[PDB]
């Protein structure tokens, strides 16, 4: 049904740039991204479900 | 064994969905840990 | 030597409000002061002795 297909480019990135790497080292773990989770953990404690 | 169960202010936020829906504990051993709840329990808080 | 003393007044704080709170839930562990351990993880790593 078709020839040429459209693929993406490039890979994907995980760097522990931030404070996901305090952790890292301080804590003993990590979290992919703790920017975010971080982050969501803020206004769910406080709007809505 | 160390199966340390999962970490759920994490999962609370998901990074992205499954697709397809299936009776997961008919197959476990793909697993670490697994575990079955009904409804709710006192653990998940 | 003396009879009166001068003697602090109030108690200290310790509060999770923060970057802390976040490692509380998620990675399960709280420094007792991150957002200044954390800082200067970060200066030292990239400066000196």
């Amino acid at each position: 049904e078709d020839t040429e297909a459209d693929v993406p480019v490039t890979y994907g990135e995980m760097v522990l740039n931030g404070a996901n790497l305090v952790t890292a080292l301080v804590m003993g773990k990590a979290v992919r991204s703790l920017d975010d989770v971080g982050r969501h953990l803020l206004e769910m404690q406080e709007e809505q479900l | 064994r160390d199966p340390p169960g999962y970490r759920y202010a994490a999962a609370m936020v998901p990074t992205g969905s499954i697709l397809s829906t299936i009776e997961v504990a008919s197959h476990r051993r793909l697993f670490d840990f697994f575990a079955r709840v009904r409804s709710d329990e006192n653990s998940l808080y």
